[PDB]
């Protein structure tokens, strides 16, 4: 397995003008593996019971030896992860990775499904307010089926055998992550990395001296900014509402997902029909994994340049970027009439521009 | 999950005595409440007015509550800034 | 439903990155909260172990602890008794289960402190205009008995009495007692008391985040020494034009 | 210390391979450790629940059920309040704790009956044979009051008094009652409530078992249809002999 | 963990009804014990013999605690064998 | 990676007169993929706390449809687990496999060392009297070292913290397992396994059709007898006593492990020093180490033939598994002096015969 070790992460070459842009991959890999570690070292002292979780974890907080540190780190990670997956993911949009990297970013839309999975039941078990009434509200959510809601449930409510099973899951999906990591770069490199510039080019280079030490460099950044939010606290990334023991007959005032949760939850907000709501998230997926064939739908043959550039027109990913970011700040706010109608106009702009990606 | 979060370029009042030992046995909210008060007149001037329409209109549904919210957010708002030098 | 105001910011001891707590008045803050909010209110995380060398020394918090009378038991026959506290119990609460609280509080939950800043929007900003907030009723609104006015709660209408008054209490440094100032001391100690562990969590930040900067202009450096081999590299066509 | 002896074996109608338990002496056995043995053992595992359909109708459970008071709240006012019974409370324990059992036992705790067959080394005649084994001291040994000889029981001193006695108790169905009778219905009883599942599984497994066998000869004739093709070979060396 | 642990073969008897009705009144065990006691009649033999020498011996300690176990073992695996044809 | 499994499962060619002696390591596989499944199933319900633990295990029996099956099938699985085990280690022994399948040996020893690490830490789990003082002793056995024993055990006693951990543990362990397995396997096949005739021969035939039919056959059997004990309970494989709720202050008055730990039981009953007695344990295993490379201490050319058909004279590995079993004999019963005697006289056989192993 070295020299395997050696061909992929040391002889490898690759073009010369790669810049930060193509670092985040191997960024979103170590919040993995880092994530990986604190999970684990955090399940040596969890308690898995309805009747006592949150106060296991408070006990992590004040009565350990560096119990506040793992907590924390396993908190600010998952923002980072995200992040960077976002940073990937817009990248290749940008560019139109996807034109002949087809099975990698089939590969790519996997993964975010498992992560959205890890970060959600992750984030039921401290047990809290937020934590019971979202955990309610996305199993009633995937309700339309008889019976499937109790059965993964386990029980007429979200119960301590709901939190036994979410553990266990939270434990395993990450691992399943791994191997469609590898899968993932199994296509990857039997294709190879694009340009920036998205042309194809002899000016190649060696990775270990020169790649390698810019990964190192991003690699440096990322842990310092972790350990500077984890360690002092500078923006409220997580809400105080799970700071509350659960109630079961009584809501929370005021609710706001992670941030990472944000866009969806305007989408429910505004849009009349539940059944609509689920199937907007449906069919933008369903639209993203479309691009994976963009060369047959159409009979000209196909460029990367998307000469976004000085342009004046901009690019239908920029528009998805700021109308994604509207979305997350209607999120935030209140439900009231001007706000859903400004809600209206974003999540039309949203649905638009991602189904205009396959017009070329 | 914080108990707080970090403010940048805080400034940080020096301890101005007391001219008499017995001087803050009364609060010093009450020495700085005056020049607030004249510094949010405009909203004094709105919740008077609307208090006098409330009381016209006849239809005997009315309040002046916004208002008042706002007056009271404003003068607590210019208290704050020097509070903190009367206490220890 | 309506957006509630923002509190504005006060300028605490702790809130910058280099300062930590302020224990004396974090000192005369638990001070307060024995003499007037262990009324109605419980800290359950709470044991007096956390007192002795981060805020208080251990005989005098023993002796804190030998006021309270806490149950044990059972005994050789089955039976439960009560013994004067001792330096591992928790701190007491004033009702046995959340139904006695409520009905003693016209039927309002008073919530654990034990977390009280950790779990409101601006924590302590917010505390501290909260105790500071009773006021009138406006014009056209009236509330029913056992309900009062305050300009910081959300929908203006709060259950808790007005809180403080002044030399309702005293201090033992010399500290003159009004109403201001115990809403300063008390929130300071509730602050700590929500993660004990903050100076320590802050002071290894410290030293984390300036070797790892440091770390970062080295990496640098490395970075740009290779970098800087192939920028600066000459390739020719057909035949060699310099040297 | 020594090696206690092994008890005989009875023939009780579940140990064999293909029967169930046998529904008449469970009930006897249940009415007899409700007027008996529930004086000082508890069942904390077992609830009404479990005797609707499987021993008992539904009615019956249900009236049985309400001869309790069951403790439960609290109430508007934070109090705790008794209530009768319902088919949803486990069975009821005379002692409030392990120390008022052993007060009331002379020191002695008297075990939970929840899993007794499944917690003694065999198991129902081991059960059997300790309700017969109440005799005299031998010569040359006395025992200390409140503690009895019994030839079954491991160091044959035990704290239990002498437990049955005829007529303590009346049966429904008829039957006439003596020590022995009441031993045998009470340990089929106390062998059903180790593990009511105990039919299911029996029934299960004697499907179970039967198709597994059918597949393992079917399997047997596959792996033979290849084994004769490379055991019956030939391979010559030189030149052919047979053909 | 099981509650019970299955024997092959074992032989279940049919009720034998009493004479009487108010024949079991009294313990069957009482009508098995006799026959029994006779055949364990060596067990009753040696118990008897060390009842005798612990008490002759005279320094003042011996018991028969020993035989006395044996010989109602002896006689429990006796009835054993037919108690339960008199139970329902 | 179909061409692989065709390449190793399929037209991989063995030895016309492989007899079912040589079946059993499939065996021992199934039956870990096996405890597997009903290990995860059974995760999604248990409690980890020390207050409750006992009752969870029990609330699975009572309360939950087809609960019982799930724990008695995982229970009863062990013991053939350790059997196969067994069987599958003596058989090499017979035969001098390690004799050219070094590395295979010693993977093989790894495996079983795993395999008793994991057995020990489930067994802790349902948290019953033999469970608790189980612990406390083999913690206490492992205590030469200062501070290593509360740390391990995370207190000054065993405790609801040892009991997170030896889930979490417990959890982790048979996967790993699973990589040593493929390790193991790959030393296997770099060599080829021998026959039962030990000689080298070019009568080789595919194992699809005659082999894996054999192993099919085998595995019927094994499911068969698993179920029979699980569902009718023959045998009293466990002894009762972790059917009684923990007591800190009382020890219960018999005490038998699991049947596969008597002998070391034996061992701790017999040598008077308590070092005594861990040093024999790791002298044994090294002593079965030590026969990895048999060739190097001696010139006399080896063979693997050991001539024991008809011969007066048995093997030493007969008289091995003679004094093992005699040793498990010895650990069931009572401390007693003439007990101890034989015991010290089997023990005296079963080193003895284990040294003796390398004096070809
Ligand atoms: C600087 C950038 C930093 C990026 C960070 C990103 C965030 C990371 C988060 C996660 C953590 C990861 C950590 C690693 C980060 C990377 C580090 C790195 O290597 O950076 C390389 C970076 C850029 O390298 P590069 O080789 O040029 O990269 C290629 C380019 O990207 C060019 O590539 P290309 O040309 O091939 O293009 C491909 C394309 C590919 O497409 C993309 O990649 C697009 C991705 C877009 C993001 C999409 C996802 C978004 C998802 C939503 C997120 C929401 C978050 C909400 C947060 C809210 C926060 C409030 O990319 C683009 O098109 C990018 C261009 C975008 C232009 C946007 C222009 C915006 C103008 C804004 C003006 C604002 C004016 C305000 C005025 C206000 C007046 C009041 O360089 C540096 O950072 C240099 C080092 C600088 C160090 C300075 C330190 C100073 C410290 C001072 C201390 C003072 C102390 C004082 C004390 C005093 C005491 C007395
Ligand atoms: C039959 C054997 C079965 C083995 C089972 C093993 C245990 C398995 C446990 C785990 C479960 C696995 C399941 C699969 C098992 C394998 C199945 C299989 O394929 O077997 C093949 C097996 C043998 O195949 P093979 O090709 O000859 O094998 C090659 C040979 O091994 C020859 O190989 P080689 O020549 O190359 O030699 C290499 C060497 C390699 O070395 C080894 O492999 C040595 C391994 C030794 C074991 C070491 C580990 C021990 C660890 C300690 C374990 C302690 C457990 C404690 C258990 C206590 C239980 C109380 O092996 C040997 O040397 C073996 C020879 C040993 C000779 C020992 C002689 C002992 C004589 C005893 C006489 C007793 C007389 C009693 C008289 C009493 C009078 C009162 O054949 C069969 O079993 C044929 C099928 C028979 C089916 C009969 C079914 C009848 C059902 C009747 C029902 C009636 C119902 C009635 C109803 C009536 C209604 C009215
Ligand atoms: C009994 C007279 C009380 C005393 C003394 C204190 N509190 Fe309390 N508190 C009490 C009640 C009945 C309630 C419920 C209010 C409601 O609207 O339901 C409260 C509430 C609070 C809160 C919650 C504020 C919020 O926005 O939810 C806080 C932060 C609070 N109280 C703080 C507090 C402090 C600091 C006290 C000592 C100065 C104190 N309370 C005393 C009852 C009583
Ligand atoms: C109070 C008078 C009791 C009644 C009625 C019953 N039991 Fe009990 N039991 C009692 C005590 C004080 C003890 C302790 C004995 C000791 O030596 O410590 C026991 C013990 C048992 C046991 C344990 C036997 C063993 O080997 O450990 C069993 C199996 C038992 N008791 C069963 C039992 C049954 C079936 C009863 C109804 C017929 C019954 N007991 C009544 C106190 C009392
Ligand atoms: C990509 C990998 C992972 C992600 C994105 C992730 C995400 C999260 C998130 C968002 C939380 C919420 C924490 C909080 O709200 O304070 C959490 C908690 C937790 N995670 Fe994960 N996790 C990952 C891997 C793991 C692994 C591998 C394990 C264990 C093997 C694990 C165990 C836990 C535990 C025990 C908690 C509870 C924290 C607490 O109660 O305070 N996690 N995780
Ligand atoms: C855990 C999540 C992920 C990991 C660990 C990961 C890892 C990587 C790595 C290491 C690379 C090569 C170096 C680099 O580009 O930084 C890469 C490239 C790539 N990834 Fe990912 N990735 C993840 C998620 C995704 C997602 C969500 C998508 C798409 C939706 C995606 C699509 C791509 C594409 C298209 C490329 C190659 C682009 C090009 O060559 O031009 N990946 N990934
Ligand atoms: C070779 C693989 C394994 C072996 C040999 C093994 C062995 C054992 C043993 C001997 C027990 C004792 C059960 C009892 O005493 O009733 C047990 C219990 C248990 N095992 Fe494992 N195990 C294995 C794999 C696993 C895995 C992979 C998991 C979970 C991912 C798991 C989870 C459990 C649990 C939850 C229990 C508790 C059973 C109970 O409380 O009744 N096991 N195991
Ligand atoms: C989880 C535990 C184990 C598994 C899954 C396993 C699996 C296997 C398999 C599938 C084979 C080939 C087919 C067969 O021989 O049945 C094999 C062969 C072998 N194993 Fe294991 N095994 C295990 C434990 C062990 C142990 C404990 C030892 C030695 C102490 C060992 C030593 C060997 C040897 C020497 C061979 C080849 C013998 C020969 O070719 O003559 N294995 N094993
Ligand atoms: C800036 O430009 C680039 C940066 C790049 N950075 C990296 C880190 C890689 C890479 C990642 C993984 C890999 O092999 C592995 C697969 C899976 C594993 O498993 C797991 F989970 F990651 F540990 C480990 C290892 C081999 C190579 C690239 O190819 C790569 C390519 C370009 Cl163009
Ligand atoms: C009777 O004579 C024989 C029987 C034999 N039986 C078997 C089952 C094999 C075998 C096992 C595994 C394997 O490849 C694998 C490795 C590891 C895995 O991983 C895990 F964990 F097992 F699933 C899976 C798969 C490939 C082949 C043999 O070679 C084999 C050889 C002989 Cl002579
Ligand atoms: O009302 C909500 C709500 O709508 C969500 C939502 C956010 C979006 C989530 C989500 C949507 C789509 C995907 Cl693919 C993944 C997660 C589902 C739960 C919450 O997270 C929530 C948490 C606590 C209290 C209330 C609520
Ligand atoms: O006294 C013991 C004892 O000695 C062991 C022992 C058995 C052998 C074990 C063992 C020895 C060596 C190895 Cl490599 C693995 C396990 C360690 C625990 C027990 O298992 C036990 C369980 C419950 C109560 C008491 C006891």
């Amino acid at each position: 397995f070295m020299s395997l070790f050696r061909a992929h992460l040391v002889f490898y070459r690759c073009a010369l003008n790669l810049n930060s842009s193509y670092n985040f991959g191997f960024l979103v890999a170590m919040t993995f593996v880092l994530q990986i570690i604190t999970g684990i070292t955090l399940a040596f002292r969890y308690t898995s019971e309805a009747s006592c979780a949150f106060a296991s974890v408070q006990h992590l907080v004040r009565e350990v030896a560096a119990g506040w540190e793992f907590r924390m780190l396993h908190a600010t990670t998952a923002s980072f992860v995200f992040l960077c997956i976002l940073i990937h993911m817009t990248r290749g949009l940008y560019n139109w990775s996807y034109s002949y990297l087809t099975t990698a970013w089939m590969s790519g839309l996997v993964l975010y499904l498992l992560t959205i999975a890890t970060a959600f039941l992750g984030y039921v078990l401290p047990w809290g307010q937020m934590s019971f009434w979202g955990a309610t509200v996305i199993t009633n959510l995937l309700s339309p089926i008889p019976y499937l809601v109790p059965w993964l449930l386990g029980g007429y409510y979200v119960s301590d055998v709901t939190l036994k099973r979410f553990f266990v899951l939270h434990f395993i999906l990450p691992f399943i992550g791994c191997i469609i990591i590898v899968l993932h770069i199994f296509y990857l490199h039997l294709n190879g990395s694009s340009n920036p510039a998205g042309i194809d080019t002899a000016l190649k280079v060696a990775f270990y001296p020169h790649m390698l030490m810019t990964d190192a460099k991003c690699l440096s950044y990322l842990i310092g900014l972790i350990f500077l939010q984890a360690a002092f606290g500078l923006m409220e990334l997580s809400h105080p509402d799970n700071s509350i023991p659960v109630n079961r007959f009584v809501t929370p005032l005021h609710i706001v997902p992670e941030w990472y949760f944000l866009a969806y939850y305007a989408v429910l907000k505004v849009i009349p029909s539940k059944t609509g709501g689920l199937l907007v998230f449906m069919s933008s997926l369903i639209n993203l994994g479309l691009l994976s064939e963009i060369r047959a739908l159409n009979t000209r043959m196909l460029i990367r340049q998307q000469f976004m550039t000085r342009n004046v027109v901009s690019g239908w990913v920029i528009i998805w970027v700021y109308s994604m970011i509207f979305l997350i700040i209607i999120g935030s706010a209140i439900p009231q009439a001007t706000y859903i109608l400004y809600g209206r106009l974003a999540t039309i702009l949203y649905l638009t521009t991602g189904l205009v990606l396959c017009l070329y | 999950s914080y108990p707080y979060y970090c403010e940048f370029f805080v400034k940080f009042p020096n301890y101005i005595p007391p001219k008499d030992p017995a001087e803050r046995l009364v609060d010093p909210r009450q020495k700085l409440e005056p020049g607030c008060t004249a510094r949010c007149s405009l909203w004094v001037n709105e919740y008077d007015a609307c208090t006098k329409r409330v009381r016209a209109r006849t239809d005997n549904k009315g309040n002046c509550s916004g208002q008042y919210e706002e007056l009271h957010v404003c003068i607590d708002r210019c208290v704050a800034k020097d509070i903190f030098k009367y206490l220890k | 439903e309506k957006e509630p105001p923002h509190p504005p910011s006060y300028p605490f001891w702790f809130k910058s990155l280099f300062h930590s707590h302020d224990i004396p008045s974090v000192r005369r803050g638990y001070e307060v909260y024995r003499k007037v909010c262990a009324t109605c209110h419980s800290m359950e995380q709470l044991h007096f172990r956390h007192l002795v060398g981060e805020v208080l020394p251990e005989k005098r918090v023993k002796q804190i602890a030998a006021e309270y009378d806490v149950t044990d038991g059972p005994n050789d026959q089955g039976e439960m008794y009560t013994r004067p506290g001792i330096l591992g119990d928790a701190f007491p609460s004033p009702y046995p289960n959340e139904e006695a609280a409520r009905y003693a509080n016209g039927g309002a939950y008073p919530p654990d402190l034990s977390l009280i800043t950790a779990a409101r929007h601006f924590g302590p900003d917010y505390l501290m205009a909260l105790l500071g907030g009773y006021r009138d009723p406006p014009e056209g609104v009236e509330l029913r008995p056992g309900l009062y006015w305050n300009v910081w709660f959300p929908g203006n209408a709060i259950a808790m009495p007005p809180p403080l008054m002044d030399e309702m209490i005293d201090y033992e440094d010399g500290t003159p007692c009004n109403i201001s100032q115990m809403s300063k001391d008390v929130v300071n100690f509730l602050t700590w008391a929500t993660e004990p562990t903050a100076d320590e969590r802050k002071l290894y930040g410290l030293k984390c985040v300036s070797a790892i900067a440091i770390g970062t202009v080295l990496m640098t450096l490395w970075w740009r020494f290779y970098w800087a081999m192939y920028a600066t590299r000459r390739i020719d066509f057909g035949k060699l034009k310099y040297l």
